[PDB]
């Protein structure tokens, strides 16, 4: 990344150079600063009123709460909480602070310890059979911690219930609250329990003594999507100002990358945050504050050429840039030479006026030779010469020669 | 190929039987794909090769064999004869031709008018010096004598764009 | 056709974009990108040499002269005009006016905003040729020139003037016709010749197919690989960014690698099929340079080669992306 | 040697057959079996 020769030399694998022309790499733009653009946000989340409460639901009517208008800073759960279990599933821990969500439900119930290994997308079971159920598809987090010392009583408390004897199994993320009675049998059950028909709901004990496994256990599955919508929901990430017509890393409501930032014509529908490409990349996205239409465009583009007489001879070089008009930016240099062909500006080379024949082929009829400089030039047809043509004038030979030529295949 | 390592023994060395052959896997399919390549790019040059053969055969057939009237075939110029040599990997054709040397100016005409007929070469052009009339082949400058038996006779002097009078003899 | 389009292409450009996560993980594979910009290089070479073996057979640059005192043949309508800056032909500008499409496209203007724009962000680029159209129709100017005021021996060494019906009897007495047909029925065969002229530039002036397939072809090709990065080869996700954002270092490498591995092979498959139709094209230039090494620079006696009949003479005229042939029988 | 045979390919029955989720899973590629088919129809109108 020296220079272009030594691109060259590096593709090549090698220390030598032979005479001619190559292509090398694009030119390149880096970026200069970083932008950060969430929305205007100043209440937190209300973790307390989620994971710090007083009673739970049963897990045969599990709830569910929306949240939003909300950073989600979950630091302050470090000196009160203390989790058994924390799993994600289509985003990884480590990012959760530099995103933003778009549609967050919480749900909440009580189990048995024995029984929060269910709670996971496929995992069949009395749990994931007949009380609550994820999909498959699933985005989000499930959290689970023990509360033996909430939800214990020495006599055994009765006021959890789960759902047994069920006809068939639950679809992900439906809920059934009937109390009707179950036959196992043929016998027609007349809305009685006999010997045969069961009342479907039946109650956990939840003594203080019991084994780990007995013991209780409240759990809470968060539900999100990510980078398709405005993203209320969001991190506690600090912002900055926009700049624009400049190459920048880019971080919009979660989504990052890098280039230009320009304003747009287009008009986007209430319910959109972002536009895409034949190719699925992102060229259009709205502010989170200003509300209006920003244009990406990227910053690397335009061919590049190195023109050698070899390495034996010289380390002096002519370069190519096939997307200027120098006549002056996009450049990796200047100096005292420039020409300004119809395959580029060309940096490096002295310009004559005369025509010889093709050493070193440029293109759009320009060649380049090393006489010391290196020379550009418009090349050489031939000569000229002009047959007479009179109507009556003839032209015949009075001697011959014998020639002798090769040709190999 | 997305994988540990690239050597088999450090991969076969650190891990078990069900955690190598997800790495290996990745291994047999890149390499197939390496030999796949190679494969098929030779296949695409020795068509290049077969029709280079199949001219160098029809050459040694036309060129070699006979003598040609195709033009810029066997060499530049006239063909007369042509020699091959062997080399590595191909042949080398040694092409014996005929080229004219040095030229001179003449004037031309298309017939002759002598008794109201018009004479027609039948082998060559009519040329003149200045004040004489001679009869030629068109690639050597070897002049002759007008005559009946170099010449033939078609019509009469009055629609022949160029002719001119002189004198036939026998 | 005598040549098709020259191309290039950045690898991780199109493969990695701006993204420096990819970038180094692509350094594993390293040898592929050299393996196929290597075979492209050689196409783009081979292309030159194509038009060079077929326009550029004499090195004498033979002028036309200015009295045209031709036996009432008339080349007024293949002969250059000195007024346009395309110094060509009445037939060459019909022809150039008949098919669709190098040249320098800077980034202000793509800034923002077509096909070409899309192509140039993802490392594809076209290269321009090294010999203008004002060059090839010098070549085909000087071809003409020398056929006309010296026949077959400008192609045997040195030019040798003579008259243009002593020519034309030659080439009947060629075919098994004797002169003084042609002397007797000059007037009549320079009309037919010129009335045939004329019909072949009212037919053109209202057939150039495989010029403008070849071009098509190029482009459908080109635009599929633009088209073929909404793939995820089984992945979540096509988009670098996507994945970047919303996963760490050791759980995005797989989905990397996934898209590297399909990428790589979309390339792959351009760069054969790009080499299938080369060698296609360097079969049809090298039947167009025998063309006019036997049927210009002299008379052939094969059978339907030169054209339908008994062959006397062909002119030359240049096209984009090849030549067209008027042979006269 | 004048002519070969010609052929088509039904992409889906060879890869997924009368699998329906094999069939919604190859709809991401897609473009790769058009792009087979084009080359396979030149072949085919070249042999006539
Ligand atoms: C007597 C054994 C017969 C086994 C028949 C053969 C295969 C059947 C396989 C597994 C059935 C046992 C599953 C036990 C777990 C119950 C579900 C749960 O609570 O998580
Ligand atoms: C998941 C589930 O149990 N769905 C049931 C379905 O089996 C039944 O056919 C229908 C009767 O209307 O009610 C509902
Ligand atoms: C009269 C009656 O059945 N009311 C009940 C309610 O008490 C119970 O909590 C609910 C389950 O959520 O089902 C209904
Ligand atoms: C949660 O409530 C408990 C019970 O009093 C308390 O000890 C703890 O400080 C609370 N956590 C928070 C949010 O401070
Ligand atoms: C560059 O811009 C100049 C305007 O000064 C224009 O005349 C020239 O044609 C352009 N260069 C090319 C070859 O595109
Ligand atoms: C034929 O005549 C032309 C016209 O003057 C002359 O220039 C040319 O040299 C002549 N050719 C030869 C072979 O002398
Ligand atoms: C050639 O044809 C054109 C137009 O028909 C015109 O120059 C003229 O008729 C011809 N040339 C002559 C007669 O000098």
């Amino acid at each position: 990344a020296l220079d272009p020769l030594s691109e060259t030399k590096c593709t090549l694998k090698s220390f030598t150079v032979e005479k001619g022309i190559y292509q090398t790499s694009n030119f390149r733009v880096q970026p200069t600063e970083s932008i950060v653009r969430f929305p205007n946000i100043t209440n937190l989340c209300p973790f307390g009123e989620v994971f710090n409460a007083t009673r739970f639901a049963s897990v045969y009517a599990w709830n569910r709460k929306r949240i939003s208008n909300c950073v989600a800073d979950y630091s302050v759960l470090y000196n009160s909480a203390s989790f058994s279990t924390f799993k994600c599933y289509g985003v990884s821990p480590t990012k959760l602070n530099d995103l933003c969500f778009t549609n967050v439900y919480a749900d909440s119930f009580v189990i048995r310890g024995d029984e929060v290994r269910q709670i996971a997308p496929g995992q069949t079971g009395k749990i994931a059979d007949y009380n609550y159920k994820l999909p498959d598809d699933f985005t989000g987090c499930v959290i689970a911690w023990n509360s033996n010392n909430l939800d214990s009583k020495v006599g055994g408390n009765y006021n959890y219930l789960y759902r047994l004897f069920r006809k068939s199994n639950l679809k992900p993320f439906e809920r059934d609250i009937s109390t009707e009675i179950y036959q196992a049998g043929s016998t027609p059950c007349n809305g009685v329990e006999g010997f045969n028909c069961y009342f479907p709901l039946q109650s956990y004990g939840f003594q203080p003594t019991n084994g780990v496994g007995y013991q209780p256990y409240r759990v809470v599955v968060l539900s999100f999507e990510l980078l398709h919508a405005p993203a209320t929901v969001c991190g506690p990430k600090k912002s900055t100002n926009l700049v624009k017509n400049k190459c920048v890393n880019f971080n919009f409501n979660g989504l990052t990358g890098t280039g230009v930032l320009t304003e747009s014509n287009k008009k986007f529908l209430p319910f959109q945050q972002f536009g895409r490409d034949i190719a699925d990349t992102t060229d259009a996205v709205r502010d989170p504050q200003t509300l209006e239409i920003l244009d990406i465009t990227p910053c690397s583009f335009g061919g590049v050429s190195v023109i050698t007489p070899g390495t034996n001879t010289s380390n002096q070089v002519a370069v190519l840039y096939q997307d200027v008009n120098c006549t002056t930016w996009r450049v990796y240099s200047t100096g005292s030479n420039v020409f300004q062909t119809r395959a580029g500006c060309l940096i490096g080379a002295e310009h004559v006026n005369n025509s010889y024949e093709c050493d070193i082929p440029i293109g759009a009829g320009i060649c380049a030779s090393y006489q010391q400089s290196i020379i550009a030039y418009t090349m050489s047809l031939g000569a000229e010469n002009s047959v007479a043509y009179s109507n009556n004038s003839i032209a015949i030979p009075t001697n011959f020669t014998i020639s002798v030529t090769t040709e190999i295949l | 190929f997305g994988a540990i390592s690239s050597v088999l023994n450090d991969i076969l060395s650190r891990l078990d039987k069900v955690e190598a052959e997800v790495q290996i896997d990745r291994l047999i399919t890149g390499r197939l794909q390496s030999l796949q390549t190679y494969v098929t790019q030779q296949l695409i040059r020795a068509a290049e090769i077969r029709a280079s053969a199949n001219l160098a055969a029809t050459k040694m057939s036309e060129c070699v064999l006979g003598q040609s009237k195709r033009v810029d075939f066997c060499g530049k110029g006239y063909h007369l004869m042509s020699f091959p040599q062997s080399a590595p990997h191909g042949v080398v054709f040694l092409h014996v031709t005929y080229v004219p040397a040095q030229e001179k100016n003449f004037t031309t005409a298309p017939a002759i008018c002598h008794d109201g007929k018009a004479h027609f070469p039948r082998e060559g052009v009519f040329v003149s010096n200045g004040t004489h009339w001679f009869v030629t082949q068109r690639n050597f400058y070897e002049p002759q004598i007008i005559t009946t038996d170099n010449t033939f006779v078609s019509g009469n002097c009055d629609v022949v764009i160029g002719i001119v009078n002189n004198t036939v003899y026998d | 056709p005598v040549s098709m389009t020259k191309t290039s292409v950045d690898c991780t450009m199109y493969i990695c974009g701006d993204s420096t996560e990819c970038s180094n993980l692509l350094l594993q594979y390293g040898s592929f990108c050299t393996q196929l910009n290597r075979a492209l290089t050689g196409i783009a070479v081979e292309q030159d040499k194509n038009t060079q073996e077929v326009f550029a057979q004499v090195k004498q640059i033979y002028k036309t002269p200015p009295i045209k005192d031709f036996g009432g043949f008339n080349f007024s309508q293949i002969l250059p005009d000195p007024s346009k800056p395309s110094k060509r032909s009445f037939i060459e500008d019909l022809l150039f006016n008949k098919v669709t499409l190098g040249f320098i496209k800077q980034y202000g203007d793509c800034l923002g905003d077509d096909l070409i724009c899309a192509q140039k962000f993802n490392g594809l680029t076209v290269l321009p040729p090294l010999l203008t159209d004002e060059m090839i129709a010098q070549y085909t100017s000087a071809l003409l020139a020398g056929t006309i005021t010296s026949g077959w021996t400008f192609g045997a060494g040195a030019a040798l003037q003579i008259p243009f019906a002593m020519q034309m009897a030659y080439r009947f007495n060629g075919i098994g016709v004797t002169q003084n047909v042609l002397y007797e029925n000059q007037k009549l065969i320079a009309n037919q010749f010129n009335s045939a002229i004329g019909k072949i530039q009212d037919s053109l002036s209202s057939a150039l197919g495989k010029l403008q397939d070849v071009v098509n072809q190029n482009a459908q090709a080109l635009n599929t690989l633009v088209k073929q990065l909404s793939s995820n080869f089984g992945a979540i996700s096509s988009v670098l960014n996507d994945i970047l954002s919303r996963l760490d270092k050791v759980e995005a490498e797989v989905q990397i690698d996934r898209l590297i591995t399909g990428r790589l092979q979309s390339l792959q498959t351009y760069v054969t099929q790009q080499l299938i139709r080369a060698a296609e094209i360097r079969a049809s230039a090298n039947l167009a340079a025998t063309k006019m090494s036997e049927c210009v620079l002299g008379q052939s006696k094969r059978v339907d080669f030169c054209g339908k009949g008994y062959h006397l003479m062909s002119f030359p005229q240049s096209a984009p992306h090849g030549v067209v042939f008027l042979h006269v029988t």
